[PDB]
């Protein structure tokens, strides 16, 4: 009979970086998904293997909702089946993905004159992540023959980069604040 | 997608002097993915600058990046011979986009060109083709205007030119312009002339000869 | 720290071509590697990525066509092009990206040329004098290049040995031409001296009034 606390993932004062994606696990809880694709407050919902308005008559055993932090340009690769930085190297969503993604422009709460530093991306990674993988690693890059040993050089970089978001960058460049919902023994979370 | 356009097209400067080679992107993007590349005549592309603003490993002190938005400069501070090359500059927004690239030449002072017109042999007429050919020996700068004239009509569409490269002892350039007939053609007509243009001519200089007339 | 691309060569439009770059000093299957090509006379143009994690992507202008690809133990970088085009004539260059660092290691690039045409030596005809130019046009030869030179290398003064423009016709033209005194062409002798290596063709044309 208890709300789903949506409210703590949507509207949360700070959000992760995509390389270090929250999740938050929802349970026992109903939950009106309609509510949240009424409120038309997001330049992206795009719903897979489900409709948004038959969410609210179906029941699962657990709902994941993952929250992280990216660019305008990169919200394409939020889905399945995409390659890229994003979906290979920091978030990647299964082929058969069941569930939704959530995003919407975040340019007057994450960007900074002079630029904001807090939000990062893995640049560089030797393999694709497996979908649900989370690599919060911050190990030398070696990108030759010769072991780094944890000093950057030629070859051995440091595998994170700051989106440094700033007001005045175009919107491709903008921070979007992006909210996926997975939808997966007994049932626990309801429409109603 | 991105499109990066460098400006000026041509820069032309003396040794010792400061080049200031600009970049706008189509977008406001990020300063962290724009680079700038040299091109030396005949060698593969060197790396300058990444990050907009940091030199890479090896790069003279005369190098230096800036700018932020749409906006990117490269300023080389006081030129040396080996620096007259083209420079690109290139942002990597999900892949790389290079711009169109500027050249850098020596500058000197207006040299106009002396022009030189010659009929096509008998020899290549026999075999069914007229070349006429128009020659703008040593003039400086490089822009300049051939319009071939055939009995006092403008030709468009049948002529091919070249230009040298910047001359290495008086750094100026000569130019070569073919219209190319076929001899058929060729036989219809009689006054056959190069009309060119160029800062350094007052007036337009006009090389002609009469088709048969030795 | 190198790359050394290989492959380069003349292809018929429709033809097939694979490119490989060897490495040395950097790890391929480690990186961010690009092919970016140069048609001649023309800018850069990236063409291919591959990411370290198999990730590939393609200028539209050679998407379908083109396919990147690399060998670990090999260390090697490939780009095998299908369906080429005339416009894909240019040089080749593999090189590591850093993305926010640049692309730092370029190699020198190989050759790729897309003709229909058959090789086929120049025809010389003079450009006769009516300071005096002279000259002589080298018409309709493939592939590139040929070389000239004025007096058996004794004349380089005044030369002027202009840039070929490939024709229509698929084959290359060029010019050559010399300034010298107007009263010297009556008691000097001239003459260009043409080569063209992949027909084996030598041709030495006296140029006169
Ligand atoms: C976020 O806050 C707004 C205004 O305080 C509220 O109306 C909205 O319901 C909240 N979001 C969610 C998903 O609960």
């Amino acid at each position: 009979t208890n709300l789903c606390p949506f409210g703590e993932v949507f509207n949360a004062t700070r959000f992760a970086s995509v390389y270090a994606w929250n999740r938050k696990r929802i349970s026992n809880c109903v939950a009106d998904y309609s509510v949240l694709y009424n409120s038309a407050s997001f330049s992206t919902f795009k719903c897979y293997g489900v409709s948004p308005t038959k969410l609210n008559d179906l029941c699962f055993t657990n709902v994941y909702a993952d929250s992280f932090v990216i660019r305008g340009d990169e919200v394409r690769q939020i889905a399945p089946g995409q390659t890229g930085n994003i979906a290979d190297y920091n978030y990647k969503l299964p082929d058969d993905f069941t569930g939704c993604v959530i995003a919407w422009n975040s340019n007057n709460l994450d960007s900074k004159v002079g630029g904001n530093y807090n939000y990062l991306y893995r640049l560089f990674r030797k393999s694709n992540l497996k979908p649900f993988e989370r690599d919060i690693s911050t190990e030398i890059y070696q990108a030759g023959s010769t072991p780094c040993n944890g000093v950057k050089g030629f070859n051995c970089y440091f595998p994170l980069q700051s989106y440094g978001f700033q007001p005045t960058y175009g919107v491709g460049y903008q921070p979007y604040r992006v909210v996926v919902l997975s939808f997966e023994a007994p049932a626990t979370v309801c429409g109603p | 997608e991105i499109v990066l356009t460098q400006s000026p097209g041509t820069l032309s400067i003396s040794p010792g002097e400061r080049a200031t080679l600009s970049c706008r992107a189509s977008q406001s993007v990020s300063s962290s993915y724009l680079a700038w590349y040299q091109q030396k005549p005949g060698q593969a592309p060197r790396l300058l600058i990444y990050g907009a603003s940091s030199r890479a490993t090896g790069i003279p002190d005369r190098f230096s990046g800036s700018g932020s938005g749409t906006d990117f400069t490269l300023t080389i501070s006081r030129l040396e011979p080996e620096d007259f090359a083209v420079y690109y500059c290139q942002q990597y927004g999900s892949s790389p986009t290079f711009g169109q690239g500027t050249k850098l030449e020596i500058k000197r002072t207006v040299a106009a060109p002396s022009v030189f017109i010659f009929p096509p042999s008998d020899e290549q007429l026999k075999s069914g083709t007229a070349s006429v050919v128009c020659l703008l020996n040593n003039f400086y700068p490089r822009e300049a205007k051939v319009q071939w004239k055939v009995d006092n009509a403008l030709q468009s569409g049948n002529s091919q030119e070249s230009v040298t490269e910047q001359d290495s002892k008086d750094s100026t350039y000569s130019l070569s312009s073919t219209l190319t007939l076929s001899k058929a053609d060729y036989e219809k007509h009689k006054v056959y002339a190069c009309e060119v243009t160029h800062q350094g001519l007052s007036s337009p200089v006009t090389k002609s000869f009469n088709r048969g007339e030795c | 720290v190198q790359l050394v691309e290989s492959g380069g060569g003349l292809v018929q439009p429709g033809g097939s071509l694979r490119l490989s770059c060897a490495a040395s000093g950097i790890t391929v299957s480690s990186n961010y590697m690009n092919w970016v090509r140069q048609a001649p006379g023309k800018g850069l143009e990236w063409v291919s990525l591959i990411y370290s994690g198999g990730s590939t992507y393609y200028a539209d202008s050679v998407k379908g066509r083109f396919t990147i690809s690399r060998d670990n133990s090999k260390n090697t970088l490939y780009l095998q092009m299908n369906s080429l085009r005339a416009e894909d004539t240019a040089v080749y260059h593999c090189a590591r990206d850093l993305v926010v660092y640049g692309m730092d290691v370029w190699g020198q690039g190989t050759t790729v040329t897309v003709s229909s045409a058959s090789t086929k030596g120049p025809s010389v005809f003079p450009l006769a004098p009516s300071t005096a130019a002279l000259g002589c046009l080298v018409k309709d030869y493939f592939p590139e290049p040929v070389t000239v030179s004025w007096n058996s290398g004794a004349l380089t003064s005044g030369v002027h040995t202009f840039p070929a423009v490939l024709q229509s016709s698929g084959l290359y033209s060029l010019s050559s031409v010399v300034t010298v005194p107007s009263s010297s062409l009556g008691t000097q002798t001239y003459i260009c001296n043409v080569n063209h290596k992949p027909s084996n063709t030598k041709v030495d044309k006296k140029v006169e009034p």
